[PDB]
RNA sequence: ACGGAGGGGUACCACCAGACGUGGAGUCUGCGGCUCAAUCUGACCCAACGCGCGCACCUCACCAGGCCCGGACGCGCGGAGGACCGACAGCCGGGCGCGCUUUCGCGAUCGCGCGGGCGGUGGUGCAUGGCCGCUCCCAGCCCGUGGCGCGAGCCGUCUGCUCCAUUGCGACAACGAGCGAGACCCCGGCCGCGGGCGCCGCGGGACGGCCCGCGCGAGCGGGAGGACGGCGGGGCGAUAGCAGGUCUGUGAUGCCCUCAGACGCCCUGGGCCGCACGCGCGCUACACUGGCGGGGCCAGCCGGCGCCCGCGAGGACGCGCGGAGCCCCCGCCGUGGCCGGGACCGCGGGCUGGAACGCCCCCGCGCACCAGGAAUGUCUUGUAGGCGCCCGCCCCCACCGCG
């Protein structure tokens, strides 16, 4: 019936969590759901020294890993659970872009 | 970056060679748009693109005002007696 | 306005999962070499994950009815403790088998171990390569033998396009003498229908 | 505390609805990370700051450069209309500047009309043009090699 | 390759013009030397010395002492008529059925030898892989055919003009390709669309394009209009090479040394901090362009708060809520090593931890230091300099490093 369910999309790709919500927005497109609140993006960092020993000029990687997440809590109980599986279906399998449903 | 690599340079050659009746020297719009055709020529990346257009209108107009060696303009018609 | 101790636990949740792979990655490279494996994968599902993988051997990974894939299968639920059954591996295949590194590599070292030298494999690789349709290999063995290169055609060793276009592995080879380092480089540039960078075309 | 681009400060919702509508032009100026809004309605004249006087500012010695864009011109326009800026952002001088830039912006908006706006823009900007056009230099980054953006460690060759 | 040989170029890791400094004191730290039982080791011009990511126990190899086999698997002999293994009580032992003194318990999970292992921050980095450093903040490197030489080799790959750039124009026994450079990726400044819990996704825009001078030429000088004008800051990084560093990062490893009084693993202590002295990166100051008290006030990487005790550091409760120094204003001090300076030292109150040698706050004492010789380092716009704020390793602690 209706259950004030969320829609949390999480991954570290720009180009898949970006083409991904177009066609979750196609699938909601007559039960309503709309725009997906973009978080800031949370860039976790980490530096190391390139050398194992210590040799030679200081110097240092900088490596970084984002991890870009939307939200469409927009159905809600605007759907029922009996649909919210088929929420989940028509959707496309992409291998990593976790996902998570909650009321 | 003021010194044009090879490439643009022998590209853009091509470009007027194989069209010069639709490309109007002095302007880096008309041909900026008339390279952005597939038919015309393919640039993979926006400043490319640019640049090739922009050493294009500048070989125009040293074309039109005095035409050059390796640029062919068929102009026989008043040189071929 | 939100709190940040809440999402916290989904970034957290997303990055175990990364690690809970490369494991996975290490293992299949020390088990199911026979099948000479390629890379793998994760989809969690809604009770287990749905790993994927990719080996050019197809028959070896599997048994009978799949049934050493199935011995696999329960193995890895103990080790993460997740419930057996859900567990639901798939295997995939590679085509063009001249256009991976790793296999390449790996087979090259199986044939170094067959007693025959250097050349013979390194050229014997470079041509599986080309004849499969790259512009050029690259064949690298340093040990105790030095370093004799081995190379066909043309490379790209720096910029951006290096890290998609440019495939390279590593290996080490427990030799009675000592070790022989050995790695493999192939530059594909027409992987995935991507242009390269400055190529161009223009017509009549 | 403010970052400046939040849509609270940009939309100005501290403001209460119905005197909200009343503002009709909206105008911007910035520095460096100092971000300042204005709302501008007709009236009988008169101007505020983060909810201040424009006189009492208190970089006291700046006073005049917080109301150049006023001094340049005359008072006749500035009569009529009635501003209530919103500022937030890194440092007092920076906070001044983008003041002063929003204030120039506003006022040259309201006039509404073209050619005398264009007469403002040659007057204005005759004078100090960075009161129309934005400041575009921002701080830049440190490397590892050194201790600053481009100062090194100090080196012992010995 | 080198040249105290010539000619073209080039760079704040070079200079001109300047700026800010170090070497003079006190102190944090590392490096040699001395000392001890040990003060564990690697590296020594650029290219060793806040670097091998914070040492009370572990970390940890080193010193004083002590538990255990945690000796797989095979072969030969023995063994439930009893192989091996634990223990209340009393002494010696830092303590432990560690050892001894009586006597109970357990039952093949094996015991002795021979083959054969596993393990080890033990050695050779001059046996090696991998990863970095340097040559290199470079602009260079080669292929097929062809030609010249008996040949090692040469031309291609430039004694011309341009570019920061083997970047380009124009020639030539050479013709035609490739790698590196560029393009490329991240970030920021302007604009548009869409969406929006939280400002975040997709695109336009700047190209030596316009005008004027020159130059065949590529390209140089000046002026505009514009958010931005001519390599804006970073990432990637060619060929070949070094006896550069790393066996003490690893189920990376060859060969040596150790393997039942152990270099295995573990436990209690101590040490790595010990100090007549030499110097390397830093921190605090030598004051009026200042010190103290009261008050007003604005940042970003990002971010957790209320009430009550206590001078303060801190402490007991309960819930989800929230940002600074410089600076400006008013007064005191008045050139006196003084109210500049806060090293050192004596009572005391707290925190972490099993355990303070560790760290904070309060009262008291108040060292050198009056701008630092020979010498030497860095720097061109939001830059130097000044001011503060978060993360790293972390039970406590940042003068360090990344931002």
């Amino acid at each position: 019936m209706h259950q004030k369910y969320t829609i949390i999309v999480v991954g570290k790709d720009l180009k898949l969590v970006e083409r991904y919500v177009k066609s979750i927005v196609k699938e909601g497109r007559a039960f309503g759901i709309s725009g997906p609140c973009r978080a800031p993006v949370r860039r976790l960092t980490i530096t190391t020294r390139k050398s194992p020993c210590g040799e030679g000029t200081n110097t240092w990687h900088r490596f970084e890993l984002r991890m870009y997440k939307r939200t469409f809590w927009v159905t809600c109980g605007g759907n029922d659970i009996s649909t919210i599986l088929s929420k989940t279906v028509v959707i496309p399998g992409i291998q990593v872009t976790v996902e998570v449903e909650e009321p | 970056g003021k010194v044009r690599t090879k490439t643009i340079k022998r590209a853009a050659r091509k470009i007027v060679e194989n069209n010069y009746e639709s490309l109007k020297p002095k302007d880096f719009q008309n041909n900026k748009a008339i390279c952005s055709k597939r038919n015309v020529a393919i640039i993979p990346s926006k400043r490319l693109r640019n640049k090739v257009a922009g050493y294009v209108t500048t070989l125009m107009n040293r074309v039109v005002k005095g035409p050059v060696h390796g640029i062919s303009l068929r102009l026989q018609e008043e040189e071929r007696e | 306005i939100v709190r940040r101790d809440e999402e916290n636990v989904y970034y957290s949740k997303y990055l175990n999962d990364c690690i809970m792979e490369a494991e996975l990655h290490e293992f299949f490279s020390r088990e199911l070499v026979d099948a000479g494996y390629a890379s793998c994968s994760l989809c969690r599902t809604i009770d287990s994950i749905c790993v994927i993988i990719q080996c050019a051997e197809p028959e070896v990974v599997m048994g009978d009815n799949h049934y050493r894939l199935h011995k696999i299968e329960y193995l890895l639920a103990g080790r993460f403790m997740c419930d057996p059954k859900n567990f639901n591996i798939w295997v995939d295949k590679i085509i063009k088998r001249g256009l991976s590194a790793e296999i390449m590599v790996d087979n090259l070292r199986a044939k170094l171990e067959e007693a025959m030298p250097i050349r013979r494999a390194a050229y014997s690789i470079i041509r599986t390569a080309m004849r499969a349709g790259a512009a050029g290999c690259e064949v690298i063995v340093a040990g105790k033998l030095r370093a004799n290169k081995f190379k066909e055609g043309c490379l790209i060793s720096t910029g951006h396009p290096k890290r998609i276009f440019l495939a390279e592995a590593t290996r080490h080879i427990k030799m009675r003498q000592g070790v022989i380092g050995v790695k493999v480089r192939i530059y594909n540039p027409n992987i995935r229908g991507a242009v390269m960078p400055d190529k161009i075309e223009i017509g009549a | 505390m403010a970052k400046g681009n939040r849509r609270d400060l940009l939309e100005r919702n501290d403001i209460e609805v119905r005197e909200r509508d009343k503002y009709t032009v909206h105008t911007l100026g910035k520095k460096k990370n100092s971000v300042a809004v204005a709302f501008v309605k007709a009236g009988k004249g008169d101007i505020l700051v983060n909810n201040v006087p424009l006189a009492l500012v208190r970089p006291e010695i700046l006073r005049t450069k917080v109301s150049e864009p006023i001094m340049i011109l005359g008072e006749s326009l500035f009569k009529g209309l009635d501003m209530n800026i919103k500022v937030a952002g890194g440092g007092h001088v920076s906070q001044i500047y983008a003041v002063r830039q929003a204030i120039s912006r506003g006022v040259l908006a309201s006039v509404k009309d073209e050619a005398a706006r264009s007469e403002l823009r040659a007057k204005l900007v005759s004078y100090d043009r960075q009161l129309v056009v934005s400041d575009p230099r921002r701080c830049e980054a440190k490397k590892f090699g050194g201790r600053g953006a481009r100062a090194r460690r100090q080196k012992s060759y010995r």
